[PDB]
């Protein structure tokens, strides 16, 4: 589903997120932009990378991937303290990309 | 009042009458009965419930913000719980493509 | 779940952070620190209220099936109930152009049928 | 409000009440007719009066009461056994007319 970005996913390059008029995109200058009817938000990483992909960790962060490096180009948060495990991206009906985790119950897989 | 989400139920969030969550062949449905059934197909197929046919008429499906999930009567009496609960916040209930719910949080962080 | 209405809330409907009713220049407001404010004149003259500010930070307000109206807390505890207790059925309270919040029901009939 | 209709209250002739795409009017032909996408409902009062008037009594039931009165044109339902009070008639996001009543609590009056 469109609206979510669970932990190992990936985003390719030109990819998005979407709810409604809202759109999360992983663009092909590298930048990662949220465009909605409010304010929006932007790695500002322009430039910055080839082919670029994002992926949700298991620590709650967002990570840029380039083709061209072995480390990621941006990491947001860049620190955080939480539990190592399973996080979901949601953009919701706010228009705003939130990260959710850990997981703490779950209907058995699958 | 949060809109509505197809795949989605945020804290705060209700669910009653038949009301459900969806995604591919997967409903999460909290029926008239109060019973909260995960089907698929439904090869009229149940993988998950809640078990609770029968302890009420008007019962409501609430996620809560400690992420706890809790089915409710119309007395306000608990029917069942999920065991869980986390640090105060806002969470979510997925209905995931790989056919299980899953209730995330706190939130970590937003663009907003 | 029923989709909402601007002037009535039908048994089973919910209403939480800042989630209103509205009619004229009144609204009933189910606001974010837990009171119920029934208001005049876009937010000023408070007409009623529940008098529970304070009470909770995730309160939500809910018509029951025998024309209660519980205000609730995160843990399900019930800081305000109104007196009412009719038979079982489906009920629906009505912001009024009178300027009063009414719970009528149960439901008599329908053309439904 | 369109919507609501309550005891006492009255719907005249080529007036009705309208919730999003359903409408029940109280035509000129006399005809109490519910339009919608979802089954409809009539009195099928055609012709049976003139100038006619939509009331909700104080048992929950509507009455159609014409020109040349005196007893009411229709009564629906027919016979009821309700307490007397106030109703209210709603039409909903069903696209249907429901009665509910009698009235179980209230605000104080402004005032």
């Amino acid at each position: 589903d469109n609206n979510v970005l669970l932990t190992g996913d990936v985003i390719h390059t030109d990819n998005q997120l979407s709810y409604e008029s809202a759109a999360f995109v992983m663009q092909g200058d590298c930048n990662l932009v949220l465009y909605n009817e409010a304010g929006g938000f932007q790695s500002n990483t322009h430039g910055r990378g080839v082919d670029c992909t994002l992926r949700l960790n298991n620590r709650g962060q967002l990570e840029i991937h380039s083709a061209n490096s072995n480390t990621p180009v941006w990491v947001y948060p860049r620190s955080v303290n939480t539990v190592r495990g399973n996080y979901a991206a949601t953009l919701g009906p706010d228009q705003h990309v939130t990260i959710y985790g850990p997981a703490i119950w779950s209907t058995p897989a699958a | 009042n949060i809109p509505r989400v197809r795949n989605v139920l945020f804290s705060s969030q209700v669910m009653y009458d038949n009301a459900q969550l969806a995604t591919r062949d997967y409903s999460l449905v909290m029926r008239d009965d109060c019973n909260l059934v995960l089907t698929k197909g439904s090869k009229t197929n149940i993988v998950w419930e809640s078990g609770t046919s029968g302890r009420g008429q008007h019962c409501f499906m609430r996620l809560g913000h400690s992420g706890e999930l809790d089915i409710t009567d119309d007395r306000l009496n608990t029917v069942f719980v999920s065991n869980t609960v986390g640090q105060e916040g806002d969470y979510v209930l997925i209905l995931q493509i790989n056919g299980q719910a899953v209730v995330y949080g706190p939130a970590v962080w937003s663009t907003a």
